[PDB]
This record gives C-alpha cells, sequence and structure tokens, in this order.
C-alpha cells in the first residue's frame, strides 16, 4: 500500500 | 479543493469518485484494498451508487476506468449526524477492483500512530475549486 | 462555484485540536483532526476523499475530508475524521465480513 | 459550517 508506480508531484 | 493544483494523472491511485446513477460526482474515496473502499459517513452512499477507479479526467472517454458496484455500505454505528463525528463508512464492492498502474490501495495506520500538528500532509479530490 | 474534470491536489498543514478549537469550538471532537488553514481548502465535492501523509516512504490516511467552512475559506481549517480512531472498526468491520 |  502507499506506494503509488506513478509518483506524484507537489 | 480551493487554491490546489492539478494532479499527475494517476499519481493517486487509491482515489476514486463515487457517482450516483445520473453518473454525477457526489464525493470521493479512496481503495484500502482490491474489494474495498473507505469513504465518508455523510456522503450517504448507497448500493444504486458507483466507485469509479483509474479516474483523472472526468471529462475524457479515453481512460480505462473501473465503474464498481457496491454489494454493501457499512456505515460505522458510531457516526453520529448530528455532530458529523466519526464521519467514516466501508464499501464492500461487489466485484474487486482490478489493481494496476493506477489503481492501488492507500496504506491505513495504527490505531496508536502520532502524525504531529505542523507536519505536512496532502488531500486530493474532484470538489469545487472556488466558492 | 467551479467544478473541476481535473483531479485536483493539495498539501497542507495539520493543525492540534487545542488550536483546530481557535476557530470552530467545542464542534471538534477527538475523532476529528483538522488541516489547512493555510491558503488552501478542501471544499464541497471533496467529502470522503482521502488527506494522506507520507510516513516511512509510504502515503497513509490520516483523515478523511469531512466538513469545514461553508464558503471553502482558506484561512479556516478543515475538519477531517482522524483515521487513527477509526482503524480498529475497519479492521474489525473488514475481519467479519 | 457545511458537509464537505
Amino acid at each position: 500500500c502507499g506506494v503509488p508506480a506513478i509518483q506524484p508531484v507537489l | 479543493i480551493v487554491n490546489g493544483e492539478e494532479a499527475v494523472p494517476g499519481s493517486w491511485p487509491w482515489q476514486v469518485s463515487l457517482q450516483d446513477k445520473t453518473g454525477f460526482h457526489f464525493c470521493g474515496g479512496s481503495l484500502i484494498n482490491e474489494n474495498w473502499v473507505v469513504t465518508a459517513a455523510h456522503c450517504g452512499v448507497t448500493t444504486s451508487d458507483v466507485v469509479v477507479a483509474g479516474e483523472f479526467d472526468q471529462g475524457s472517454s479515453s481512460e480505462k476506468i473501473q465503474k464498481l458496484k457496491i454489494a454493501k455500505v457499512f456505515k460505522n454505528s458510531k457516526y453520529n449526524s448530528l455532530t458529523i463525528n466519526n464521519d467514516i463508512t466501508l464499501l464492500k464492492l461487489s466485484t474487486a477492483a482490478s489493481f494496476s498502474q493506477t489503481v492501488s490501495a492507500v496504506c491505513l495506520p495504527s490505531a496508536s500512530d502520532d502524525f504531529a500538528a505542523g507536519t505536512t500532509c496532502v488531500t486530493t479530490g474532484w470538489g469545487l475549486t472556488r466558492y | 462555484a467551479n467544478t473541476p474534470d481535473r483531479l485536483q491536489q493539495a498539501s497542507l498543514p495539520l493543525l492540534s485540536n487545542t488550536n483546530c478549537k481557535k476557530y470552530w469550538g467545542t464542534k471538534i471532537k477527538d475523532a476529528m483532526i483538522c488541516a489547512g488553514a493555510s491558503g488552501v481548502s478542501s471544499c464541497m465535492g471533496d467529502s470522503g476523499g482521502p488527506l494522506v501523509c507520507k510516513k516511512n516512504g509510504a502515503w497513509t490516511l490520516v483523515g478523511i475530508v469531512s466538513w469545514g467552512s461553508s464558503t471553502c475559506s482558506t484561512s479556516t481549517p478543515g475538519v477531517y475524521a482522524r483515521v487513527t480512531a477509526l482503524v480498529n472498526w475497519v479492521q474489525q468491520t473488514l475481519a467479519a465480513n | 459550517s457545511w458537509p464537505w
């Protein structure tokens, strides 16, 4: 859980 | 979200859209595994609503989204509608989500975990950007 | 009002319940956590979605978008269901069903 | 206040 394959960018 | 920004598509893969039978987005939710979504109790979800997973742009028809029926709504019976306290519902899906690049689960904390005031977190959704 | 087609995000800080009570008074209960008052706000249609914090490399569900200012004011804290107060019920429900 |  909790580890997106596509990383978020803020 | 007021004064946020567009997400990278697919980068919040637990985020779902709750849609009514007319296709109207009315609430968000989060996948916690392939069979269950966490949302707010006050969203008033019923088994006639739909969980939409894998979405980014609700105006696009070209995204491989999953429209998932809801088998049962489990409203936390500590929920207090007068104070909006204990505002959580679980949705048991009729058919499992298929996890992928763009669809996967958020972690849940332990009851004893500490998230300190001052910590910077993130919220996501398709709520209004201007009232 | 403007509803977006595309998924939005914002980073925002957690408040203490004591400090959040300066805004919302006795409306704030132990099973709530406030966040924001920081130039962004959750708003109508965000309800039920996540407030996530990154801990040991993984995003963890700390809040569920719940309620707040009726105008989504960016200077007022938003109120979220506090998942640590609710997770035992989540686990019990999954185990029984 | 309002539900969100």
